[PDB]
């Protein structure tokens, strides 16, 4: 519930490692915005959303619960931001447009939480 | 081609 396991921090300490990756993420604006804002089914016009991907998320919600502090591990946050990219990829069936913006914002971020997952976990 | 329309930034069009 509160500490998982490994070192869990204050919201803010995981945020400090946390959010610069997903800020790396939102440098790739043409790559984050589909997600910066909620995966719209209606914006989107995909009926099939939560009918695969079960668990949306989206940098919205994702920078958000970040942000105001709605974590405690960053594992948490990254199982996010992932889960996210991720819905692009098994949603998108890969070979569409997102697929690319969802590519870089796993890749950068992989690159970002480098540096957070190893001194956040 | 492309565009914002449709789905994400998908909008394929074609015919």
């Amino acid at each position: 519930g509160s500490h998982m396991r490994k070192k869990i921090f204050k919201p803010e300490e995981l945020r400090q490692a946390l959010m610069p990756t997903l800020e790396a993420l939102y440098r790739q604006d043409p790559e984050s915005l589909p997600f910066r804002q909620p995966v719209d089914p209606q914006l989107l016009g995909i009926p099939d959303y939560f009918d695969i991907v079960k668990n949306p998320m989206d940098l919205s919600t994702i920078k958000r619960k970040l942000d105001t502090g709605q974590y405690q591990e960053p594992w948490q946050y990254v199982d996010d931001v992932w889960l996210m990219f991720n819905n692009a990829w098994l949603y998108n069936r890969k070979t569409s447009r997102v697929y690319k913006f969802c590519s870089k914002l796993a890749e950068v971020f992989e690159q970002e939480i480098d540096p957070v997952m190893q001194s956040l976990g | 081609g492309g565009a914002k329309r449709h789905r994400k930034v998908l909008r394929d069009n074609i015919q």
